[PDB]
């Protein structure tokens, strides 16, 4: 049996353990990122598995540096561990080189860590995909996505999780290059409400964060009142 | 014998009864999973790498989709195969070159860098606990005595220098095209090196490219720094090919 | 000084198709003689000897560790070690302790095991080798030895004349050194035989 | 074939469940806690008249105030016992006081799941311990009996049996035990029960008994003192 | 099958059977309940006794003055994890002279228990916790799992037949934030009582209670000390 | 953390199959030839030169170890490169201690011992190569083979890789004790022609020679000259 | 280094490696011990004879210290390792205590060595049992036995190796105050026990004795066949 | 990784060590090798497997190794494994000489190596060494000696013995012709050629095909010599002349 170890190729040159980890991401609820003129916005479909949980709990949006947000899908303990790696990488960068780590470089570094877990019988691949977003005057808005294989690319728009494709097709309708973060939040909320399967899994919380000119390059949760208006816009647009 | 198997000879890098390493052979199949082909040619004056640039998704930042990599200022590289494996091999190459320079006080030769990467890959063919990298590396640079250089190494730890070569899905077809084109040429060398490379790629895929569907990297005797052509520079070569 | 704690002297000398090596016989601790038959010259071969002066414990340790290494060499290789090759082996063993050296400064005398060409050398305590075509000296009366050897040694000496020369160089040298002497031993090494003599010598 | 730290579908470690099955191969031991002290009694299980019965030690002194009875794979018990001994002396060294029975049992029980085969030192435990233990002693909480098994679970017990005939012996203990019972009654009761459950006829050489009491240190019964209690039974 | 023995082997469904099996260890422990108000966090546990003459297993453990835990699953893993928690709390008071915030301690658990889920020949922790605490952000109830995942809770129950407790807690949770302490523990006990076979009742031998809050350091009530709480389930 | 168990073990019949299977890799390798003349040694090998696109001079199979010792192989090239590197390093380690060039037999022993390690040590397979090692010391030429087990043998002449059995009987009926080096180069090339297929150029065979002056590869223009008679 | 668990529990609570080590012991040459009054004796089977063997080089009775010796049954390579570890330990003890080891001390040391190799990564158990004999400083004679599991016990007399079961049955019926009143009868008791299983009597019983203080006598084949004929003519009567 | 570990150092259900047994099969196929003890010396006699016409003949023997001044050995099994072990023997012998300034006694050298072999069967998950060795020597404790060790790390001392191809048969012939306490080196040599003549049944016996080494004492010094071919031929002839007398 050829699918038991990341140190074994199948006879067609696949590494099935990495594909199986990808499957864990594709079973997760959907997260999206959108880059626009003046920043990056994140949204997550947060499925509510019990009414006993606090509204807030199981965050899937993290600060990995003051200027960098992380949005995750898949196995959450793996994702949280990856957020700690990312944090350590940004922290060490600042200590050694003296300035905020460039998003692209952070993405490349964390991606190579993810990649190292796809070569060996000794460890398994991470069961998570994640997006990283930032903004600065010099570098502009940046949005990267890393998968369990360790491949990293930059995006205008991105979706991960089970309604990935449905989300992409809605994201393609936006002229995001020309829009602002304050506009894009409403659309992120809208797209999450479209791809949510309200018949199969019942109740959900929307989680929103952003980083842009309007936060002075700091990654921050979207304020309560703005989220609620974006929800209201999304709900009524569904109609 | 002929496809025979005993024990774990299809799961780890131990010998089969013919003396084969199935896991290495499967690493070569992994190169093709990416769906791309790359070509590289050398002339007296320059060396060039051309590869397919496939951006299906309108939502990718296409500036970040590349298989061309600077190793040092003077050494360029094209990667074919599994992407994250490739990145890892690029990092290692950069690390080896920087290291060489620090210890010995001169730039690593292209042949030595290729050999070093091939020697590292060989280790994964002999030690059971890790798989080979499912990728192939082609390196270009100017050597002070020998002129422009193209080198390639693979997941078996073989490496070689070339007059021209290729990697990926259409490697054999590209090899054939390049062979028939060199036999014609007196002193067995190419001249119009960028055009040959693109034309090889265009034929074996049957595409006729837009400037945004390929990437091109060059080193020249007069300008040895590795350079990546812009869309416009690429377009000029595409337009110049069309007009005969 | 550490090198004078036990005292002692060795030298080697070249002749036509022959070599000599000689040593004092005292083992003492500062002023006190303990013994008068202490060995300082060791065979490393049929026609190859090493003499060590210095701290007596290290004379013994170096000779023993060297013999270990030599015995393995000869089992593994075809053959008997060449003089030049024993010098390099010793150099290597001494320089391994560059930062906490053995307190011994050897001389080597022999004939090539195939050609029978005469060889002599000495090494400092961290293994700097020094080959000469005449003589080498090592020990607490090196200045005395140099004076005797520079004045007596001549080229191409037959075994009898070499014996008289090395003997007179040792005797008269050590008689000007308080912590060397109490006897002298001399080996003359030829193609076909080793001749070993103790000399009539002062015992004060 | 699978690793020593593999969970079963029911959420148990295979190796620990299998180690517990090895306890059922051991000789029966019994402990009873009374307000006047605790007693420990154990079937020796003599396999030849040529064997010296006194060289089968299955009750051991931990400290002056604590004894331990064992059942299962007896060779596995040696590291555990030595650990209890070292730990009580360390505690005395550091705090100048006797360690509680509960604390000793805890310390020993924290070794139970410390086995594995890729985390640990060049020589750590490769499998769990095939042994169950009764720690019986007296501390400032009064007389006390605790039971420990290879899972690292430990608990206080008013009376307990372990080994081959523990179901059986445990039922008989529920019938006779009461909180006001005297130590001498508890000693008789446990000799009566070992008598029922033992395959060989009980006598003064093929069992051991020990006590610990508020007034008095750990005490192994002599042949002569055993014979006295055996008369009524 | 070939996929269920190693924590490093993903199944073709994107699952890790070893982690799921470790979760079964917690489903089979006896039930415990956690709940909070504006001012207090409470834990309530059912203790199981192997026989009539055995003590009744400890389920509630002190971590620091402001944190306690209730356990379900392998006790040896519970103690190991509890000792890690204690150490992190000591370290934080040693370094900063102030209590470790509860959410930070929980993160440390997540990070620590995730590690063996990704290394060959290691195993998950077979224990689930309910964690009660009080810090500058008020009372907390967290839940931790063998998957290394954790949850911030208004209230929670884990262990055998804990679904009944969860259903009771949902039914009454809108009352919890405004409850006085006596009311809140009563709620916890009623939830726990729903886990019991109709024959059996809560007693002083089977109930253990843990309480922390604004006025009060983490305090465990066992045996005679639980009686005041059981009187007035009327 | 590494696989600490052996990957080569004894079968019921007392065979170490992973070593045999290494030998089978060697048997499917490109032909190699070694001849000991009276006054020197020749090593020669076929360059499996597919495509005219290969730069023939870019990598070599016949390699210098020291001024006086050289190597060729049959089998897996990348495995060979490991051994070239180790051999070179062993030669220098010896030279630093003894200040004398390593005797060929001493070099072979040390290299064979490394080959043995890979038949027993944890988590590795044996090398899929046999080496032929030529040298000159004590005023006399040496030719050795070292196989995947780490066993070594001294030869007057031999062949390895594809068609070696025939190569060996061709040499049996052609070598003598009093043979010169220039004649030995001729007969080495002839032995390769016996299993070639394709027409020989100076660019698809590689020849190395060893004598009193030292070890070197023949240049393309030298090999051409020996091929003008073939 | 090799971190594999080799000895693991099976369903039902067996340690199979340990059981298989015990199978090694049961194919070993028979070895017998008896604790006398003022003497202790050990004797052991053939094994296969062989005229061309140097007898000295393959003895199975071995001094550990002046006042403690042992015999073994099972894998002889394993035995030699255990024996030298015990010899090291006897000197280690004497160092840190200035008394010789008690026989129980060194027995307990050997057994805990053997137990460790059933519970440590990368190692199989020792394929041997040992009978260990000697005297304590107070003159009490001692016979102990250890097996691969690390269990140990004291015996009045005992056998191990192939056909231990029938030799133990013989000793059970034949060990009495009469059979150990003197040294000669004690020695004879061991020889009758062996001659029962020993295929071509005899010939092939190596034998050895330890008297209070006097240190280890082994017997020569001239001093053996004296006892053999002195018992063989008695069983006719 | 558990899946791939062939588990070389565990027991089988009958208390057996399979890898040890299997290594013993490898040895049974290797070149025959005998040793014979006499009153004035000891010999090794071995079949050569390096016999192809084009081999170069560079060392003084093929399978006879000098260990120190007073000792030598021969081997049967995997040659490369034998090179590791003979190298280690030399090292052990020099360590003992360093420490004590006298030669290692023969039995102590054998025992030291055997403990290494034993270790390979009990821990580390490696394959054992596929070698059996015959050791000849002299020491001041027991004089002339002959020892045999095998892959289990077991050994014994012998008056005469055989390992390798047709062992059983060779030990049968030695049991009958060997005179305990009355052999000379001259008679043991004749016996060795007699036994090699029987046990090389593929085919007719020759000097190019065997190696003999003798170990004697002369002038308080041990002498170890590999017989030149002229002596081996002369011995073969004497055995052939003796078989002509075999009837009348
Ligand atoms: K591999
Ligand atoms: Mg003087
Ligand atoms: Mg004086």
């Amino acid at each position: 049996g050829y699918d038991l170890s990341a140190s074994t190729f199948s006879p067609d040159g696949r590494v099935f353990q990495v594909e199986y980890a990808m499957k864990a991401v594709e079973n997760s609820s959907t997260a999206i990122g959108i880059r626009c003129k003046d920043g990056v916005v994140f949204g997550v479909e947060k499925l509510v598995l019990s009414k006993l949980y606090e509204e807030g709990s199981n965050k899937r949006l993290f600060n990995v540096d003051r200027h960098v947000g992380m949005a995750v899908a898949g196995l959450l303990a793996d994702a949280r561990s990856l957020a700690d790696i990312a944090r350590e990488e940004a922290s060490n960068f600042r200590s050694n080189f003296g300035y905020n780590i460039p998003l692209k470089h952070l993405a490349d570094r964390v991606a190579m860590y993810v990649h190292a877990y796809t070569l060996y019988s000794a460890v398994r691949p991470f069961g998570c995909s994640f997006m990283l977003g930032s903004y600065s005057v010099n570098d502009g808005a940046q949005l990267y996505m890393i998968d369990p294989s360790g491949v990293s690319y930059g995006y205008w728009g991105c979706a991960i999780g089970k309604a990935r494709q449905a989300a992409k097709t809605e994201i393609e309708k936006l002229q995001m290059k020309e829009m602002t973060c304050r506009d894009i939040v409403k659309e992120v909320a809208k797209i999450i409400y479209i791809v949510h399967d309200e018949v199969k899994d019942k109740a959900f919380e929307l989680e929103l964060s952003w980083v842009g000119e309007l936060t002075n390059g700091r990654h921050e949760i979207v304020p309560k009142d703005i989220r609620e208006e974006a929800e209201k816009y999304a709900k009524e647009s569904l109609k | 014998s002929r496809g025979s198997s005993a024990g774990f000879d299809r799961h780890i890098t131990i010998f089969s009864p013919e003396g084969r390493l199935y896991q290495v052979e499967y690493a070569f199949k992994a190169i093709n999973q990416g769906g791309l082909t790359s070509v590289a040619v050398r002339g007296k004056d320059c060396a060039v790498i051309v590869t397919q640039k496939k951006v299906p998704d309108k939502l990718l930042d296409s500036s970040t989709v590349t298989h061309l990599f600077k190793i040092t200022e003077n050494i360029g590289c094209v990667m074919t195969g599994m992407t994250a494996d490739s990145r890892s091999q690029v990092q290692r190459a950069r690390y080896e070159a920087a290291n060489w320079k620090y210890k010995y006080g001169y730039e690593i030769p292209v042949d030595m860098l290729c050999k070093r990467i091939a020697d590292i890959s060989q280790v994964y063919t002999q030690n059971a606990e890790m798989r080979p990298l499912g990728c192939c590396m082609i390196l270009i640079g100017i050597d002070e005595e020998q002129g422009p250089q193209v080198y390639k190494c693979d997941p078996a730890g073989y490496y070689c220098g070339f007059k021209a070569t290729a990697a990926g899905v259409k490697q054999t077809e590209s090899t054939s095209f390049l062979e028939k084109k060199v036999k014609k040429k007196f002193d067995w060398t190419f001249e119009q090196t960028v055009e040959t490379a693109i034309t090889c790629l265009s034929t074996v895929l049957s595409i006729d490219f837009k400037p945004s569907e390929i990437e091109v990297g060059v080193v020249t005797v007069e300008n040895p720094k590795f350079r990546i052509l812009t869309e416009a520079e690429i377009d000029a070569h595409l337009v110049a090919l069309a007009e005969r | 000084s550490i090198m004078s704690y036990n005292g002692g002297a060795v030298m080697a000398m070249k002749g036509k198709n022959c070599v000599a090596i000689a040593a004092d016989r005292r083992f003492g601790i500062q002023a006190q003689m303990v013994t008068t038959d202490f060995q300082k010259i060791f065979p490393m071969g049929d026609r190859l000897y090493i003499g060590l002066a210095g701290l007596a414990t290290d004379v013994q340790t170096v000779a023993q560790r060297l013999k270990f290494r030599l015995n393995l060499y000869e089992l593994k290789e075809g053959r008997q070690i060449k003089p030049y090759t024993l010098m390099s082996m010793v150099a290597n063993l001494l320089y391994e302790k560059r930062f906490g050296p053995y307190y011994t400064e050897p001389v080597i005398a022999g004939l090539d095991p195939k050609t029978f060409k005469p060889f002599i050398c000495s090494l400092d305590l961290i293994g700097c080798p020094m080959v000469t075509d005449d003589f080498v000296v090592s020990g607490t009366c090196a200045e005395q030895m140099y004076g005797m050897c520079e004045s007596l040694w001549e080229p191409n000496m037959d075994p009898d004349h070499l014996f008289e020369t090395i003997s007179q160089a040792m005797l008269n040298a050590v008689d000007r050194d308080a912590v060397s002497g109490m006897g002298v031993i001399v080996h003359i090494i030829e193609k076909d035989k080793i001749t070993t003599r103790t000399l009539k010598a002062r015992m004060d | 074939d699978r690793g020593v730290n593999t969970f079963s579908p029911e959420g148990r470690l295979f190796q620990v469940e299998y180690a517990i099955e090895a306890i059922k191969l051991g000789s029966t031991a019994i402990g009873i806690q009374t307000s006047e002290g605790v007693c420990l009694a154990v079937e020796k299980r003599i396999t030849s008249p040529l064997m010296e019965p006194s060289s089968i030690e299955k009750i051991v002194e931990i400290d002056a105030h604590i004894g331990c009875a064992m059942s299962g794979l007896i060779a596995d018990a040696k590291t555990l016992i030595d650990k209890a001994r070292v730990e009580t002396q360390n505690h005395w060294f550091t705090y100048n006081e006797t360690m509680t029975v509960e604390s000793v049992t805890q310390a020993v029980s924290n070794l139970a799941l410390q086995f594995g085969e890729e985390d640990a030192d060049p020589g750590a435990m490769s499998r769990p311990f095939g042994v169950a233990l009764l720690f019986g002693g007296v501390d400032e909480k009064g007389p006390q009996l605790f039971h420990m098994d290879p899972s690292g679970t430990f608990v206080q017990c008013d009376a307990r049996a372990i080994g081959s005939a523990s179901e059986g012996a445990q039922s008989s203990l529920q019938e006779v035990y009461h909180k006001s019972m005297t130590l001498k009654e508890a000693i008789k009761s446990s000799l009566i029960i070992l008598k029922q459950v033992m395959e060989e006829k009980l006598n003064a050489t093929n069992i051991e008994l020990a006590t610990v009491q508020p007034g008095q240190n750990f005490h192994m019964f002599t042949k002569e003192e055993l014979e006295e209690v055996i008369k009524d039974i | 099958n070939q996929y269920d023995n190693d924590v490093t082997v993903w199944s073709p469904q994107g699952r890790i059977h070893q982690i799921e099996y470790a979760m079964e260890a917690v489903k089979q422990g006896s039930a415990t309940v956690g709940l909070k108000s504006k001012t207090h966090a409470v834990l309530v546990a059912l203790k199981r006794a192997q026989s009539e003459l055995a003590a009744h297993q400890k389920k509630i453990l002190h971590v620091d003055n402001h944190i306690g835990i209730s356990i379900a699953g392998l006790t040896a893993d519970a103690r190991l994890l509890c000792n890690f928690m204690r150490q992190e709390c000591l370290d934080s008071r040693f370094v900063f002279d102030r209590p470790l915030p509860v959410s930070r301690l929980v993160s440390l658990i997540g990070s620590k228990t995730q590690i063996p889920t990704q290394r060959y020949g290691r195993r998950p922790y077979g224990v689930g916790l309910l964690i009660a605490g009080y810090d500058d952000m008020g009372p907390h109830i967290f839940q931790t799992c063998p998957s290394a995942n954790y949850f911030d809770c208004r209230a929670m129950s884990i262990g055998a037949r804990s679904q009944s407790a969860r259903t009771y807690l949902e039914r009454h949770m809108s009352e919890f934030m405004e409850c006085n302490l006596n009311e809140l523990v009563k709620h916890g006990l009623r939830a726990l009582r729903e886990t019991l076979p109709a024959e059996q009742d809560l007693t002083t031998k089977n109930v253990s209670i843990g309480i922390v809050g604004k006025d009060l350091e983490f305090t465990i009530y066992d045996d005679d000390d639980v009686s005041p709480f059981l009187e007035g389930l009327e | 953390r590494g696989y600490s168990f052996s990957l080569t073990t004894f079968s019921p019949s007392g065979k170490l199959v992973q070593i045999e299977y290494a030998l089978a890799a060697v048997a499917g390798g490109a032909p190699s030839v070694g001849i000991k003349a009276a006054n020197g040694v020749v090593l020669a090998t076929e360059k499996k030169q597919k495509s005219i696109l290969y730069d023939e001079r870019s990598v070599h199979k016949v390699e210098p170890i020291t001024k006086h010792i050289g190597l060729v192989y049959s089998g897996m090239g990348p495995d060979y490169r490991v051994l070239v590197h180790r051999a070179r390093k062993l030669a220098q380690q010896y030279y630093l201690v003894y200040q004398e060039p390593i005797p060929t037999a001493q070099l072979v022993q040390r290299v064979a011992s490394v080959m043995q390690e890979y038949t027993q040590s944890g988590g590795v397979r044996p090398f899929g190569v046999s080496l032929l090692i030529c040298g000159w010391n004590e005023g006399r030429p040496y030719l050795f083979q070292s196989d995947p087990s780490g066993a070594y043998f001294a030869w007057k002449a031999t062949a390895m890789g594809k068609n070696y059995v025939n190569g060996k009987t061709f040499l049996e009926k052609r070598y003598n004790e009093d043979l010169e080096l220039e004649d030995a180069i001729h007969t080495a090339i002839l032995t390769l022609k016996e299993s070639f297929e394709g027409q020989m150029t100076e660019d698809n065979i590689e020849v190395g020679i060893c004598n009193e002056a030292g070890f070197r590869r023949l240049t393309p223009t030298e090999v051409k000259d020996y091929l003008a008679a073939i | 280094s090799y971190d594999r668990a080799i000895t693991v529990f099976s369903p039902d609570g067996h340690l199979f490696q340990v059981e298989y080590a015990q199978e090694a012991v049961k194919k070993g040459s028979t070895a017998v011990g008896v604790r006398g009054r003022d003497i202790v004796v050990l004797g052991v089977e053939k094994k296969s004879v062989a005229k061309l063997q140097d007898e000295r080089t393959v003895r199975k009775i071995c001094a550990l210290d002046d006042n403690v010796c042992m015999a073994f049954a099972g894998l002889t390579a394993d035995a030699r390792i255990v024996i030298n570890r015990a010899r090291v330990e006897c000197q280690s003890h004497r160092l840190t205590v200035e008394d010789p080891v008690t026989v129980e001390y060194i027995t307990r040391y050997i057994a805990s060595l053997k137990q460790r190799y059933t519970q440590s990564n990368g190692r199989r158990p020792f394929g041997i049992s040992a009978l260990i004999v000697g005297f304590d400083f107070d003159g009490t004679p001692r016979l102990y036995q250890t097996d691969p599991s690390g269990t140990y016990h004291a015996w009045k007399a005992n056998a191990i190796g192939r056909g231990a079961k029938s030799v133990r049955e013989f000793l059970e019926k034949n060990y009495t105050d009469e059979a150990i009143e003197t040294d000669d009868l004690t020695i004879k008791l061991v020889i009758k026990a062996l001659l029962e299983v020993v295929q071509s009597g005899g010939k092939n019983i190596e034998l050895a004795v330890m008297r209070r203080d006097q240190s280890l006598k082994i017997l020569n084949p001239e001093e053996i066949e004296k006892y053999v004929a002195e018992i063989e003519k008695e069983k006719e009567e | 990784s558990r899946r791939y570990d062939s588990r070389t150092t565990i027991f089988s259900p009958e208390g057996r060590l399979y890898q040890v047994e299997y290594a013993m099969e490898a040895i049974g196929h290797a070149g025959t090798c005998l040793g014979i003890l006499a009153n004035d010396g000891v010999l090794l006699a071995a079949e050569r497997r390096n016999i192809h016409k084009l081999l170069d003949e560079v060392f003084f023997s093929e399978k006879i190794y000098k260990l120190n001044e007073d000792m030598a050995c021969s081997v049967a099994g995997i040659t490369s494994d034998a090179n590791v072990l003979t190298n280690e023997l030399r090292l052990i012998a020099q360590r003992y000489l360093l420490q004590y300034q006298e030669p290692i006694p023969c039995e102590q050298l054998v025992t030291a190596l055997c403990d290494i072999k034993q270790a390979y069967t009990q821990f580390g998950g490696k394959r054992p060494f596929g070698v059996s060795l015959l050791y000849i020597g002299w020491d001041k404790h027991y004089g002339f000696q002959l020892y045999q060790s095998d892959p289990s790390g077991n050994y014994g001392g012998w008056k005469a013995t055989c390992i390798g191809n047709n062992s059983a048969a060779a030990v049968s012939m030695l049991k009958q012709d060997y005179k305990e306490g009355e052999m000379t080196l001259k008679s043991a040599l004749a016996l060795a050629i007699k036994v090699l003549n029987k046990t090389m049944d593929v085919s007719k016996l020759s000097a190019e095909k065997v190696e003999i080494a003798t170990l004697t004492r002369e002038n308080g010094k041990t002498v170890i010599r590999v017989l030149k071919q002229k002596e081996v031929e002369q011995l073969i002839k004497k055995h052939e002349e003796e078989e002509a007398k075999a009837e009348r």
